[PDB]
RNA sequence: CGUGGAGGUCAGUGACGAAGCCUAGACCGUAAGGUCGGGUCGAACGGCCUCUAGUGCAGAUCUUGGUGGUAGUAGC
RNA sequence: AUAUUGGCGAGAGACCGAUAGCGAACAGUACAGUGAUGGAAAGAUGAAAAGAACUUUGAAAAGAGAGUGAAAAAGUACGUGAAAUUGUUGAAAGGAAGGGCAUUUGAUCAGACAUGGUGUUUUGUGCCCUCUGCUCCUUGUGGGUAGGGGAUCUCGCAU
């Protein structure tokens, strides 16, 4: 009977809430006189957050990433039949990347041909944005020598301050895992490597589970040993994909839809 | 058991000592007894091929173009023991990148194509080994009375060369091939100073679209000579090869130059390679080098790996028997090799050393090495007390 | 932005829907501390809550009333939101009620659901 | 092809379809004799009639000049091989994305125009 | 006979007919030159018929005669079309000698269309299109949208940035 | 197709009978196939399951798990397997309900009644 | 034109998402309506020849269920 | 042999589908009438409760974190959530509004992974030339399939 079931549980929940509130009040009142008991109870009760329940080379860096000895030239292009949104995103790419050259897609020069031309021009990396609708959906980065590349999915693209001409400071967070630090190294070698702290410009990459948040802010310190920050325009989140490890050959970590069931391990 | 793992990133040989059931991904799971690097030379001169002459002496080859003889020693360190490696002699300057560089143009897609050791196995008792390179240079190395390696000859094969396999089934002949290079049978003079091109493969007829079928045999394994009728003029050799385009081709010199049957293993011509003959029940039906000890293709079963993540199992008719490490291999398996018919060595870009059971496909050992894996060899299957 | 805002909700309350809506409108957009002080003064009858939709005194210059019953629940919800922000470690001074809404609850008296959100004001910006 | 002259582009709406919510927008003829719409007094909504008939030479042709033809599978798609110019393949809304890519590939191979390509697909 | 069969398939629910919104009755039968289920076009309504079909790359001229109506297992004969276009057209004309002009014209049109359909080879030759059509399931979309929001909420990027900046400039200036 | 006039193929009647079947009938309902190795041994396809019977998981998220059964929930048409348990947020362990039709018996528990049933069903021991 | 059900046919559609719903989206028809683009949804539904009827709503001081001004008003 | 809307027990429906079907799918129960009598409303969580451990604000309602769960846009008010109606943000407009013909302005949506076709010139191939074969019918203006030799070669394809 629906009425019986609804009535029985409705009263049960009220009594449970009353008991919970009374117990909490009594516990707080008794702990006020016994502060140590509160500490013991807190120690005996862990919040069991998802983060707390996670389920468990210099030659490589130089060889597969740019170094300060030579600034990296990054080749920027767009997938064929691109439209206004792609160029609008490329504008931000120019505004944020150090040394970019924009070339229209020639529609027939194979990836091998593009790589050969870039080698002829001494380019360092290739970045290409791809679109399906009038929106950016994915971004790719490839290094010329030895062809280490990464493919990133793009979501939640949102256009409040005006960035200055100063090079923002680079900060990376939560890249402890071996796979994560590879993307961290890619970002550290693709973005400018020469800070100009004067001007208080900062660029931050923050991964939490699998998505990395890229944002820009102005940071000003106060006497309270704390720093306030203000949004500097665009919002950006990316998802690593296909981990090719080559130009297109020998994929190493390519994601599959069958994953994410474990709810953990935060690749 | 004891295993040696080649680490391309660190350019060192890693000795893995662990029992069956080892899993480094779980703290409570059995952990390897010892895993340390040996003879580190960096990613610039990483080991490319390895062959275990014996449990005390081994010969290693590096992508730098140098083959080094390694002396193995043991010292004690529960109650198990670990090995140490010392290099006694080496031969260098075997690579010639000019040939590969001249062939870089018109290739599907790749870099300058730096040369590398494709095969390294004894020619014969005589401590004579043949070294093959992607540039097509075939070098002969013999162990002298003083144990120092000496180069006897430097033969030349049609480049590019992707594989080389000797015909050890007496019942010296070997076959090689590469990108847009049909398989050619080569006979070696007893003095190793000359090579004769006895037979060459032929491409199959065009497909529905009339497009020429590309030729790119990645691996080859020989079978016993065809029994019964043996017409003269034609040779008597049986072998099968796996191409990048997923086409499983079986060759019979008695039948003719063209393969008698071609089977598409995967749709869309999925990149396939590493054709290793294996027994469905784990029997050692493969010769010392790996050739199948049979004269029929119906009993042939081969393990092949795609370039994305999977390790495929195929029979003699191209039927997929299943997958190995489907839910555990997250990356391309750069190296796969059947050991003793029952153990399947697995390694690649995932940085995890895996040992699978051919009988049941169960994952027996899982060891994390950090660096990428390109070659694995097992020294002993004994379990540490 | 959830990282800079806190929320507090009260459902199935028995306060009059019209009076609660008027109180919420009279308090929408005010600073948290200023809103609390205004509610406290209203409880003291020093200031009146305007009734602009569901309806003459000098207090209405800033047509007004003193819905003490509704104001009690409004200030309780504001205190709950402040506690939530403190748990989130937000700056109470910069907090201001950016969103406040009243929704009719299932039917007798006319209960309603009240939810409010507080956001930190942006400041301390320079080249 | 002949110009696609649309005699009445505006969608016909039932009288008082917006004054009362209980009246659906679907057209329905007024039956009352006193109804002004039935007598088509000046200023009232236009009443559908035989005059607005579209010409046969352009009837059912989309602005692109290709007639719509629902396609359920490759077998249905292959029927438009001899009528690619006059007919275009339209994928049904119930077709799963799994078969949509295959259908689009065959349409491109045969050169059949697709009215709603890329539906449910991502690049 | 043909007339009885024709009228029965026309007015008595031919199984392979398709009704387009425009009002044209189509014909998905594989053995028809035209996909329209009109007279002298549907193979079932005509004893004599001719059509072009292909299984492999080779194109074949398929035709049937009353000699094989009683034996459906051998109803249709085929001949290699000599895929050279100029030779193929003359071969088709010679094979269809004395046949109705409608059949000859339809067969020639079908053969020409099938020959020019080889554009698939052109696109196959011009491969390496990197768009890589990908289908997104509703369940997959839900996972990313909600879990991304949860990760953003839990991350608290501003606090982490402030902590990193404080720890960096403590001994970095 | 059914030929007997005394048996009805009505969906409603069958559904009512299945849900209202008594525990005695539910015992027959909760049958589990024997392993291929055991089938050759005893020459029997399936037998009713019981507490001490050891079963293997062939379907569901717990595929490949095995353990001794601990309870046969006839009311819920489910059976429990030792070591196959869920982990709640509070740490309490609750056995996961499994259907016998999705499990394979690996080791039967032998009693006089079970031995008699094996002989009755054409088996051998 | 549209709907409940039935005979036949699409070796039909569909967990890689069927029906329904929403949609300042588009296409088709003179219209009953059909179709496709995007969001929730979850497991059945449809292209066509016939048969069948408890088959189509704007009102009947129409029935059930739900919600507004009256009104925070009369009043307590 | 004949009737059978009661009883027991069975096989079925071109029948209806929680405002239908018996009034009752969870009832002749609650309920109203001194009484004979009348007489309802109410189905579905989730695979399984795995039913929100734990921290935190509240005398009390339930909130905020946190997590379980395919999904909580399934939280026992639980398979899906439209109108009438109500509150917030934004746009617009102001003793009325509503619709039709034509258009400006504001906002906003579509707007070809079309990248071809033709004749000519190198080179490599095959179903192309030549030699030697096998195979299905019937017998035919055929089909299928092999082993040796080359670029007389544009018969097609790729450059």
């Amino acid at each position: 009977n629906k009425l019986k079931r609804q009535e029985i549980f409705a009263d049960i929940k009220h009594e449970k809430n009353k008991e919970r509130h009374t117990m909490r009040r009594k516990r707080a009142k008794e702990e006020r006189e016994n502060p140590e008991l509160r500490e013991q109870r807190l120690k005996e009760n862990v919040t069991q957050t998802i983060e707390n329940t996670r389920v468990y080379e210099d030659d490589l860096m130089r060889y597969f990433n740019s170094n300060s000895n030579e600034p990296p030239k990054i080749f920027l292009t767009t997938n064929v039949n691109a439209k206004k949104s792609a160029y609008e995103f490329a504008n931000i790419l120019i505004e944020i990347l150090p040394n970019v050259t924009f070339v229209k897609r020639k529609f027939g020069y194979k990836l091998k041909e593009i790589s050969d031309i870039c080698i002829k021009r001494n380019f360092t990396d290739i970045v290409i944005i791809n679109e399906d609708k009038k929106k950016v959906t994915g971004l790719t980065f490839i290094h010329l020598p030895e062809g280490p590349t990464f493919y990133f999915k793009l979501s939640s693209f949102v256009e409040h301050g005006r960035p200055t001409s100063h090079i923002p400071e680079l900060i990376l967070n939560n890249f402890q895992t071996r796979l994560g630090q590879t993307v961290g190294r890619l970002f550290q070698s693709i973005l400018p490597q020469n800070p100009d702290i004067e001007g208080r410009q900062v660029i931050t990459l923050h991964n939490q589970r699998d998505y990395i948040f890229f944002r820009r802010h102005r940071y000003v310190f106060k006497d309270n040993e704390r720093v306030g920050l203000q949004e500097l325009g665009p919002q950006f989140t990316l998802k690593l994909k296909r981990l090719q490890r080559g130009i297109k050959e020998e994929t190493e970590w390519e994601h599959k839809p069958e994953m994410d069931k474990e709810k953990k391990k935060f690749y | 058991m004891r295993l040696l793992v080649s680490c391309v990133d660190s350019g060192s040989i890693k000795e893995v000592l662990c029992n069956i059931g080892t899993d480094t991904s779980v703290q409570s799971a059995l952990q390897p007894f010892h895993v340390a690097p040996h003879l580190a030379e960096g990613l610039k001169a990483y080991v490319d091929r390895m062959w275990v002459i014996s449990e005390d002496e081994a010969i290693l080859a590096r992508n730098s173009g140098v083959v080094e003889l390694v002396k193995i020693s043991k010292h004690l360190k529960p109650k198990f023991d670990i090995s140490e490696f010392e290099i006694t002699s080496s031969v260098s300057d075997l690579f010639d990148d000019a040939k590969l560089e001249s062939l870089s143009s018109k290739s599907v897609k790749r870099t300058k194509l730096v040369d590398g050791f494709v095969t390294l196995c004894p020619i014969k008792s005589n401590n004579t080994f043949v070294a093959a390179t992607k540039s097509g240079l075939l070098h002969i190395i013999k162990k002298g009375e003083d144990k120092k390696l000496i180069k006897l000859a430097s033969l030349g094969l049609k480049a590019p060369v992707e594989f080389l396999q000797l015909y050890d089934l007496e019942d010296y002949i070997f076959a090689y091939g590469g990108e847009e290079n049909l398989i050619k049978l080569v006979e070696i003079d007893s003095s190793f100073q000359s090579l004769k091109q006895i037979w060459e493969a032929k491409n199959v007829k065009n497909d529905r679209l009339d497009m020429r079928v590309p030729v790119w045999p990645m691996a080859l394994r020989f079978l016993e000579p065809s029994p019964g009728k043996t017409e003269k003029g034609k040779l008597n050799y049986q072998f099968a090869a796996i191409t990048r385009w997923s086409h499983l081709t079986k060759y019979s010199t008695q039948h003719g130059r063209k393969p008698f049957a071609q089977i598409d293993l995967l749709p869309n011509r999925e990149p396939l390679s590493q054709m290793e003959v294996f027994d469905a029940k784990g029997e050692n039906v493969v010769s010392s080098l790996g050739n199948f000890q049979s004269e029929t293709f119906n009993e042939l079963n081969v393990i092949t790996t795609d370039y994305k993540k999977n390790v495929f199992k195929f029979d003699g008719n191209g039927r997929m028997l299943g997958k190995v490490g489907r839910d555990d291999i997250t990356g391309s398996s750069t190296y796969i090799h059947v050991h003793d018919g029952k153990y399947l060595l697995q390694g690649g870009l995932d940085r995890y050393v895996r040992i699978f059971d051919i009988k049941t496909n169960k994952m027996l050992v899982k060891v994390y090495v950090g660096s990428r894996i390109n070659f694995i060899v097992m020294l002993d299957d004994v379990e540490i007390e | 932005n959830p990282a800079k805002s806190a929320s507090a909700r009260g459902s199935y309350l028995r306060v009059s829907f019209k009076n609660t809506r008027e109180t919420a409108q009279a308090i929408n957009g005010w600073e948290l501390t200023k809103a609390q002080k205004y509610l406290e003064q209203v409880l003291d009858h020093q200031r009146a809550i305007p009734f602009r939709r569901f309806n003459r005194t000098a207090q209405g210059k800033e047509k007004a009333r003193w819905p003490a019953k509704s104001v009690k629940f409004v200030q309780g919800l504001l205190q709950n939101a402040a506690a939530n922000a403190e748990a989130k470690g937000l700056d109470a001074t910069k907090l201001y009620v950016s969103h406040i809404q009243v929704n009719q609850a299932p039917k007798e008296s006319s209960p309603s659901h009240i939810e409010l959100v507080v956001t930190e004001k942006e400041e301390a910006v320079a080249k | 092809h002949p110009k696609i002259v649309k005699k009445h582009t505006k969608k016909f709406k039932r009288h008082h379809s917006d004054r009362y919510h209980r009246v659906a927008e679907n057209w329905r003829k007024q039956k009352g004799i006193d109804s002004v719409v039935r007598r088509r007094f000046r200023g009232n909504i236009s009443q559908p009639k035989i005059g607005y008939g579209s010409n046969k030479k352009t009837k059912f042709l989309s602005p692109s000049g290709h007639k719509t033809f629902l396609v359920a599978n490759v077998k249905d798609l292959e029927t438009l091989t001899m009528h690619t110019k006059t007919y275009a393949a339209e994928i049904a809304h119930n077709i799963s994305a799994k078969n949509r890519v295959v259908i689009l590939a065959r349409a491109k191979a045969l050169g059949i125009k697709v009215t709603n390509p890329k539906g449910r697909l991502a690049l | 006979s043909d007339e009885i069969v024709w009228q029965v398939i026309n007015q008595s629910f031919c199984s392979h007919r398709i009704k387009a919104p425009n009002g044209q009755n189509f014909c998905r039968n594989e053995y028809n030159v035209t996909g329209l289920c009109t007279r002298q076009s549907c193979p079932l309504a005509n004893s004599k018929y001719a059509t072009v079909k292909c299984d492999n790359g080779k194109l074949y001229l398929y035709m049937k005669t009353p000699e094989r109506a009683h034996t459906p297992a051998k109803l249709w004969e085929r001949i290699k079309l000599s895929k050279n276009y100029t030779k193929a057209l003359q071969q088709i004309d010679e094979h269809l000698l004395h046949w109705s002009k409608f059949f000859r014209h339809k067969c020639k049109q079908r053969f020409t269309k099938l020959t020019q359909v080889m554009i698939t080879e052109r696109r196959l030759a011009l491969r390496e299109e990197e768009r890589h059509y990908v289908g997104v399931a509703p369940k997959v979309k839900r996972r990313e949208q909600n879990r991304e929001r949860k990760a953003l909420v839990a991350a608290k990027i501003e606090k982490a940035i402030e902590k990193e900046l404080m720890d960096r400039l403590k001994s970095g200036a | 197709a059914k030929q007997s006039l005394d048996v009805s193929s009505d969906r409603r009647k069958a559904r009512k009978a299945y849900f209202t079947a008594p525990s005695s009938q539910r015992r027959v309902l909760l049958s589990a196939p024997l392993s291929k190795e055991l089938r050759a041994q005893y020459g029997i396809k399936a037998l009713p399951i019981r507490r001490d019977d050891e079963v293997l998981v062939v379907r569901g998220s717990k595929k490949g798990q095995e353990g001794k059964i601990s309870s046969v929930y006839r009311l819920k048409f489910a059976v429990q397997v030792d070591k196959v348990t869920k982990e709640k947020v509070n740490g309490a362990s609750v056995p996961i309900n499994l259907h016998p039709s999705k499990l394979v018996i690996t080791k039967l528990h032998l009693d006089k009644d079970r031995k008699a049933l094996i002989q009755r069903k054409g088996g051998k021991l």
